[PDB]
């Protein structure tokens, strides 16, 4: 039921609101008020997908899609069948996420550590807001959002991208894609370095923090430092959306043409034209 | 509110450290210096850097490949230095356009490309040897090298294994900024929307995972910095309150958790697979699949939508329409 | 005829797709998830063959640790529910419980690669200094959450392996004793040091080191734990709900 | 660097697919004012009278029209083609029946060409129809033509820079980029796909698995072909001032049925229509044109999608003169 070092941390407190009423554990999971609200908003969003999933033509989990309304419905309520479920689902999704986020603040305060995780978890929840709320509002319709299907939400992304002819030329995207590669690149370095110091091989002795630093100095001429790389990651990770978002929200509201032609500001400067 | 996790408030300066390898202690070159500003967000000490044979080899072949590319770029704009700086992104050294099978193509059409890539491939190989050797030399594991190899193997897959397997160098990736990006659309369209290749999906979901994992892992290590949670080796071999407060944070949120060592085994894995799935996807492409969308339509996966505008017959089927 | 098709309605691509899923879940369930169970297991109130680490400066240590002694926890059950929280019996900070808790780390000093003590004060570290530009806190007055002056900084404790300042030593006024704090609790100003984590009255009860010029792993927790414990136990308002 | 909101959007696909046009209103308008300059139809005139093949000396194409109706075609033509220069641009001022000046013989063949578009290509041009104005827009040499190489600017009423000039080799890729909507796709899709019918635009296989005997070695179409088809579409896209979802579902570019829109089939007939004008009507006019008009390979200027569409999905936003000038087709 508990980890061999866990009982000494299970103390009352940390709760943002609710007091003693919700401050308890069910299994390994912590509850709190936000753990209840999450459960409420999960169940309400899960049960309302399932309703929509039955009214559809198929139950094959890859194919299923619960799409938003047509462009004619604007920002108004759309019929339950004809997009209304999708709107219903959105609210429940955002409700749980925020509740999943805030919960982690309660867990953080009880353990007496930083709030860095839930504060790192907002960066996704924000990028989810960029797509399903901020951009549709900036284009006039909820019918610009991505549909909730496993294979189908790709088809949206594909058509979204090809609407501006060649989405790779997008400079926000270029930014965003680079941080994904570099963050994926950065992890295998850090994972690998930590593993390579603790698991050298054979009957070889474990090595020290100086060994880490020497390796990357030797190999690449520079070593960032233990604590720093973890600040580097969270940054590398975060900027996958923080910069991406800007590449998404401009496509339509602030830019209507193709994205390659955007680079005519560089290209068409008079004194090298 | 821990301001140390935001930046280094006070900076210690001292005499430089040197962990002696089993060899190449005499191949460390240069005097180390200290950037005060770097030292706020990282470690102040820049340099020195190890040389060695493999290192110089990764420069001599790496330069040679770069010198071959830039020459053919300069060619493209008739050697006009201003129209080099202007158009650079658009310039490129291309694989053959004409189908020659695998027979070595002419220098004017893909010959300089194939040769640019050889010298890239030798450079990539030389570095790997450095990434492997510097590990062993300092009594370290080879975990870094093997992940790097997986990423080398993805370049080899898209560089020269897949053209081989299908038998046409034309399939290779160009050199250049926009050009090697443009390849991504050509490739996908030719093999039927990569959004319908399962191993793209794996590739994306591991890369996305790497985002989440480092984000989450970074947040956890900074979050527990007050308990010296950055000291990850000596947290493995003598568990401190740091990684007690970590594991519990997660165990109460998502129900389970890792160790301070194993969570670095989750990242390592998740990075690795990004390249393994990416390699797997490619090796399948063109050899055993041709249109990934119709592969999904056959195996009843691909989703379907009704008609907004009226269903449009292929005019190439109508009686008496031209070719 | 097609390349890649096989008997029945089956093609090479279809078969590797299963293989991909099985290797994945093999690795997750049968490796990574067992490597997660080396610490804290077995459970209290599918395990791996234990792993030994041969230490850099002599000895070995198989994990997880079983200590020859079990420490007494001055806490008390709230309710008869299986997963009911625990309220402190005694003074929770000095007891070291909840967020004031410490791990049973070795009573050994952390060690540089060559052998020397890793975490030591600048009075010991003669070859270390503060980089020109940054503030020298030695002699500034540290001021608590209540706004009272709780002492004066008297030294810094550098990490010699990474060249990183990890602690701040301050003489507690009235008590005639020094006490360490982690920099992570210290807003470093030009003229003072703000510690919102604990009240002035509490600094006196910070865990005492065994030796003046060196600090054991367990001592680094104890001290670190104390201040983190204060964040919820400084006043009686800090434990309840915010709104 | 950017364009301010609001933005005009439409829907060409099932809700939630992100298929549709995105138009900047202040560009949409700029296009309308330009195309609104289209001179209105000259009032219909006396039907009765003898045919002009009897009346006039040299009338090989518009014989069946009565003189009054004949001269109305001759004013209208001059409005569309050469208004600033008037009738004398084609005709000898003393002798109207003379074929001294080269824009006469060229006009005759044009006159036939225009009747051919409206009669043998309604699968594309519909009931909207094409006139002399759709391409010329008030000038003898149309704004948007195409030689056997790229040239800048795309509008030939704007003075080209030295690098934009076709003699200058350094600007080559930039000439090629602006035809492909600024891409670095190293291919010329006009001279490949529209200047004749020697090439096949479709590259995607139409089966999951690779067909034996064409999926290895020298039996394969190189990847280049894919590049080139994309090149052409970027230019089609830019030519009409729209995007790929206006004619495709990006899910599957190769598939028709639900996955394409009626506009795509219409787009398809454009390709065959543009091919049929370039080979049989425009390229051969190099024997009738002076060298100041020909390219560096002696080729006569030819047309692409942009020649008629000039940035809009329908030329002149569906402006028609089909009924007003029936003598320009469709011919029974
Ligand atoms: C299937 C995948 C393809 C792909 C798809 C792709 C996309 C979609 C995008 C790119 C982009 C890029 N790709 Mg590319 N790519 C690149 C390189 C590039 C860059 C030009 C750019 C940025 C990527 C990045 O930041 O990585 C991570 C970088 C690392 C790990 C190195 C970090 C270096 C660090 C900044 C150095 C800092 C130190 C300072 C120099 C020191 C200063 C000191 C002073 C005194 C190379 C060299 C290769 C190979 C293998 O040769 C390659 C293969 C591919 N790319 C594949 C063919 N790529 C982006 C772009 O904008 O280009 C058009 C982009 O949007
Ligand atoms: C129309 C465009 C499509 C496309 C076409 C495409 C293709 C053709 C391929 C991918 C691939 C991939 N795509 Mg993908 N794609 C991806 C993401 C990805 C990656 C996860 C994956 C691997 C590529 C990579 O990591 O290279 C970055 C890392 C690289 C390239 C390795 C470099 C490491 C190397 C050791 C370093 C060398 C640097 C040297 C120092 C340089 C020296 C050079 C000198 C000598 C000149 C996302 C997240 C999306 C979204 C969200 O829309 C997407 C959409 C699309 N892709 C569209 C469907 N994509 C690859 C894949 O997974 O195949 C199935 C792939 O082959
Ligand atoms: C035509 C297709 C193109 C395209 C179209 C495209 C578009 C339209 C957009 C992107 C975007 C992006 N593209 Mg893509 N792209 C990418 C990569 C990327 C991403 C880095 C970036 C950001 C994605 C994002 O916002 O996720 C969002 C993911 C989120 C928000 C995750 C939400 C998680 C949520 C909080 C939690 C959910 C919880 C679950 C319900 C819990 C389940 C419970 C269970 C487990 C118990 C690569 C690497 C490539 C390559 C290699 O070719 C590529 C090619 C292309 N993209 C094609 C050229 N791309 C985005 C961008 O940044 O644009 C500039 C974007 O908007
Ligand atoms: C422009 C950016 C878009 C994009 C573009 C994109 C591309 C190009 C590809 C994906 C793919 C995927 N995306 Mg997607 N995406 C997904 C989820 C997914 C997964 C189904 C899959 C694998 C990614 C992964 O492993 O991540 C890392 C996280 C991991 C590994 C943790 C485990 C999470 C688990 C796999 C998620 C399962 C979700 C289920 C649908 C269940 C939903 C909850 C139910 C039970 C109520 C969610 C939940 C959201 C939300 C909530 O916004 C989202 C938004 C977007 N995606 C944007 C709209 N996505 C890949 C795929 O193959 O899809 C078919 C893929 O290739
Ligand atoms: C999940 C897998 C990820 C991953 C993993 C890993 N990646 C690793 C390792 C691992 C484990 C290392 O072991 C190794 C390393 O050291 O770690 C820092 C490495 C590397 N990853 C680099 C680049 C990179 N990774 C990318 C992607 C991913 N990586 C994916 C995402 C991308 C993208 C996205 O494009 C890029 C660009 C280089 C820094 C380095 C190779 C150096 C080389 O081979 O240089 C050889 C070439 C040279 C030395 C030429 C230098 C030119 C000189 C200046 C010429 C002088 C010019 C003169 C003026 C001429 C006249
Ligand atoms: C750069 C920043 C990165 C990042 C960062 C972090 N990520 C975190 C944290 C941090 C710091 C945590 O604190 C938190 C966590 O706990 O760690 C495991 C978390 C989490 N990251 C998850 C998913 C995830 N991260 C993604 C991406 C990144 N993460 C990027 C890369 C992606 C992508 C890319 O697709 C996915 C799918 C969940 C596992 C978890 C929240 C679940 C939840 O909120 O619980 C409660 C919610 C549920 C249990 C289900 C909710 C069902 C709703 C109501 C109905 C569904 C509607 C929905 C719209 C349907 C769409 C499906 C359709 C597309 C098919
Ligand atoms: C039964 C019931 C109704 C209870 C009510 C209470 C309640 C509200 C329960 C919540 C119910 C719900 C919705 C639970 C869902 C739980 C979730 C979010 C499940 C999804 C988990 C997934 C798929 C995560 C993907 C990320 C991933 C690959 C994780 C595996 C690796 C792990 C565990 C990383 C976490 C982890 C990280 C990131 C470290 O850095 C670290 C550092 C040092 C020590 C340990 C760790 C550590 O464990
Ligand atoms: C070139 C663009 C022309 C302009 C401008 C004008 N005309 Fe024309 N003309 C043109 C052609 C190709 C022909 C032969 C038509 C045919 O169907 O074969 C003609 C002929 C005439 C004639 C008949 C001359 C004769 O056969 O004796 C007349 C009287 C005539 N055109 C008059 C005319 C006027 C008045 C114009 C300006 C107002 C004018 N034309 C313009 C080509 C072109
Ligand atoms: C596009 C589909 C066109 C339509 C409709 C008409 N013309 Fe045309 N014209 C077109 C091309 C590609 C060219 C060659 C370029 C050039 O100007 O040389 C032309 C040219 C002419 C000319 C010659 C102008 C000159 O070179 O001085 C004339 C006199 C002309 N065209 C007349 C003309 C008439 C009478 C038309 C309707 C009956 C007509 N054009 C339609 C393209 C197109
Ligand atoms: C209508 C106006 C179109 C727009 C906008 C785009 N394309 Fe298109 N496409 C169109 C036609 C009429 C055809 C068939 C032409 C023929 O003669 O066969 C195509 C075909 C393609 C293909 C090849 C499909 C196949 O069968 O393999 C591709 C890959 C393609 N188109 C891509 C594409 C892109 C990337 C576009 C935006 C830049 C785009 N198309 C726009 C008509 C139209
Ligand atoms: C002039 C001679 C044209 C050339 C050259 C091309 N097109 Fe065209 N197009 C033209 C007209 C007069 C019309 C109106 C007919 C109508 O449908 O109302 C069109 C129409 C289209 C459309 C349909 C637009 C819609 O329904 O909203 C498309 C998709 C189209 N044309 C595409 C297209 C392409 C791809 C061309 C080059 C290959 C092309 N057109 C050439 C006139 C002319
Ligand atoms: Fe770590």
């Amino acid at each position: 039921a508990l980890l061999s070092f866990e009982r000494k941390y299970r103390v009352r407190g940390g709760t943002l609101i609710g007091g003693d009423l919700f401050d308890f554990w069910v299994g390994p999971y912590f509850v709190g008020f936000f753990g209840v609200s999450a459960i409420f908003f999960i169940f309400l969003g899960v049960s309302l997908i399932g309703y929509a999933a039955s009214q559809g033509p198929t139950w094959d989990p890859f194919a299923i899609s619960i799409n938003p309304p047509d462009l004619k419905y604007g920002l108004g309520a759309a019929p339950l069948l004809e997009g209304g479920f999708w709107q219903a689902i959105t609210v429940c999704a955002l409700g749980a996420f925020i509740s999943w986020m805030l919960r982690e603040v309660e867990i953080s305060r009880k353990l007496g550590i930083g709030w860095h995780v839930p504060l790192a978890f907002c960066v996704p929840i924000f990028m989810f807001c960029v797509l399903q709320v901020f951009r549709p509002l900036l284009l006039g319709s909820w019918g610009h959002a991505f549909p909730y299907g496993i294979l189908s939400h790709l088809d949206w992304v594909n058509n979204f991208g090809y609407q501006y002819l060649n989405w790779h030329y997008n400079p926000g995207h270029m930014s965003s894609v680079s941080f994904l590669f570099v963050n994926a690149m950065a992890l295998g370095l850090h994972g690998g370095l930590i593993l390579s110091v603790a698991n050298p091989g054979d009957g070889d002795k474990v090595k020290t923090a100086e060994h880490e630093n020497q390796y990357f100095r030797d190999v690449v001429g520079y070593s960032i430092g233990a604590l720093s790389i973890h600040r580097l990651g969270l940054f590398l990770a975060s900027n996958i959306f923080l910069t991406g978002a800007f590449g998404t929200i401009a496509s339509g509201p602030f830019w209507t043409r193709g994205w390659p032609e955007w680079w005519g500001w560089w290209l068409d400067i008079p004194f090298w034209s | 509110a821990d301001y140390q996790t935001i930046y280094t408030q006070i900076q210690a300066r001292g005499p430089h450290i040197t962990v002696s390898g089993e060899w190449g202690d005499n191949d460390r070159v240069g005097k180390p210096f200290y950037s005060y500003w770097l030292g706020k967000i990282g470690d102040a000490q820049i340099g020195p850097i190890y040389l060695g044979a493999s290192g110089i080899a990764a420069f001599a072949f790496g330069s040679t490949a770069i010198l071959i590319i830039l020459f053919n770029m300069a060619a493209e704009v008739h050697f006009d230095p201003l129209q080099f700086f202007r158009q650079f992104f658009w310039l490129g050294l291309y694989p053959p356009k004409a189908q020659y099978g695998m027979g070595i193509p002419p220098l004017h059409d893909g010959g300089w490309w194939l040769m640019a890539g050889l010298f890239m491939t030798l450079s990539l190989g030389s570095w790997w040897i450095r990434v492997y050797s510097r590990a062993r030399a300092l009594g370290l594991g080879t975990h870094i090298a093997w992940n790097f190899a997986a990423a080398i193997f993805f370049v080899l897959c898209i560089g020269c294994i897949h053209p081989t397997l299908v038998g046409s160098w034309s399939e290779g990736v160009p050199f250049g900024i926009w050009p090697h990006i443009d390849w991504l659309t050509a490739f996908s369209i030719r093999y039927g929307n990569f959004y319908y290749c399962p191993w793209h999906g794996f590739s994306i979901g591991f890369a996305y995972g790497c985002g989440l994992l480092f984000a989450a892992h970074g947040a956890t290590i900074l979050a527990v910095a007050r308990f010296g949670g950055d000291r990850e080796i000596e947290q493995i071999t003598d568990r401190g309150t740091a990684v007690e407060r970590a594991a519990l944070f997660w165990r109460w949120t998502i129900g389970f958790n890792a160790t301070i060592e194993s969570v670095h085994r989750w990242g390592w894995f998740f990075s690795l697979m990004v390249m393994v799935s990416a390699s797997v996807g490619i090796l399948l492409t063109g050899t055993f699949v041709d249109n990934w969308y119709l592969w999904c339509v056959k195996h009843g996966a691909a989703p379907d939508y009704p008609a907004y505008l009226p269903a449009t017959p292929d005019p190439a089927s109508l009686p008496g329409a031209p070719k | 005829m097609y390349h890649g098709a096989l008997a029945q309605h089956l093609d090479i691509a279809q078969l590797v797709w299963y293989a991909q899923w099985l290797v994945i879940w093999t690795v997750v369930l049968l490796y990574l998830r067992r490597e997660d169970r080396r610490e804290g297991y077995p459970l209290v109130e599918e395990l791996p063959y234990p792993k030994t680490f041969v230490l850099p400066h002599g000895g070995t240590v198989t994990v997880p640790r079983r200590r020859p002694e079990t420490r007494e926890l001055k806490l008390a059950q709230t309710d008869g529910f299986e997963g009911a929280p625990l309220q402190p019996t005694g003074n929770p900070l000095v007891d070291a419980v909840g967020p004031a808790s410490y791990a049973e780390r070795a009573e050994v000093v952390d060690a540089t690669v060559d052998g020397k003590a890793k975490i030591v004060p600048l009075r010991v570290a003669t070859d270390f200094s503060i980089a020109e530009g940054d503030v020298d806190p030695r002699g500034l007055p540290v001021v608590a959450a209540d706004g009272v002056e709780a002492g004066t900084v008297t030294d810094l404790w550098v990490d010699r392996s990474e060249h990183y300042f990890r602690y701040l030593e301050l003489s507690v006024a009235g008590s005639a004793r020094t006490a360490l704090i982690p920099l992570g609790f210290c807003d470093v100003k030009k003229d003072k040091i703000v510690v919102t984590s604990i009240l002035s009255e509490q600094f006196a009860n910070v865990p005492r080191l065994q030796s003046r010029d060196q600090i054991t792993l367990r001592e680094e927790d104890k001290v670190s734990a104390y201040y983190a414990g204060g964040l919820l136990y400084a006043t009686p308002e800090r434990a309840e709900s915010l709104l | 660097c950017f364009e301010p909101p609001p933005a005009t959007t439409t829907q060409t696909g099932f809700r939630g697919l992100s298929m549709g046009e995105v138009l900047h209103p202040a560009t949409v308008k700029a296009k309308k004012e330009r195309d609104a300059q289209y001179p209105p139809a000259l009032a219909a005139v006396k039907a009765e009278g003898p045919p002009v093949s009897q009346v006039y000396k040299n009338v090989k194409v518009l014989g069946n029209l009565t003189e009054a109706e004949f001269l109305r075609t001759m004013t209208a033509i001059t409005e569309w083609v050469s208004p600033q220069e008037g009738c004398t641009y084609c005709h000898d001022e003393n002798n109207l029946a003379s074929e001294a000046k080269y824009p006469y013989v060229v006009a005759r063949r044009m006159l036939e060409m225009t009747r051919a578009i409206n009669t043998n290509w309604t699968q594309h041009v519909a009931q909207t129809g094409v006139t002399c104005y759709t391409c010329h827009r008030g000038t003898p040499l149309p704004p948007y033509v195409r030689y056997l190489e790229p040239t800048l600017p795309l509008n030939n009423r704007e003075t080209p820079t030295h690098v934009e000039r076709v003699e200058t080799r350094s600007g080559y890729v930039v000439r090629l980029a602006k035809y492909t909507a600024y891409s670095a796709l190293n291919y010329d899709p006009f001279t490949m796909f529209l200047a004749n019918d020697k090439r096949q635009v479709r590259v995607v296989p139409q089966t999951a698995l690779p067909l034996v005997g064409v999926s290895r070695g020298k039996e394969r179409r190189p990847l280049s072909d894919a590049y080139a088809t994309f090149a052409l579409m970027m230019s089609i896209s830019d030519s009409l001032g729209t995007n790929c979802t206006f004619c495709h579902n990006a899910q599957t570019f190769e598939s028709w049925g639900k996955k394409s829109t009626p506009q795509r089939a219409i787009a398809w007939w454009g390709i065959r229509m543009v091919r049929d004008l370039n080979m049989n009507y425009l390229a051969p006019l190099n024997a009738s044109l002076p060298a100041s008009r020909l390219g560096r390979q002696g080729e006569a200027p030819q047309a692409d999608c942009r020649t008629c569409h000039q940035g809009v999905t329908k030329p002149l936003f569906g402006a028609s003169r089909l009924k007003d000038y029936p003598e320009l087709g469709p011919i029974k």
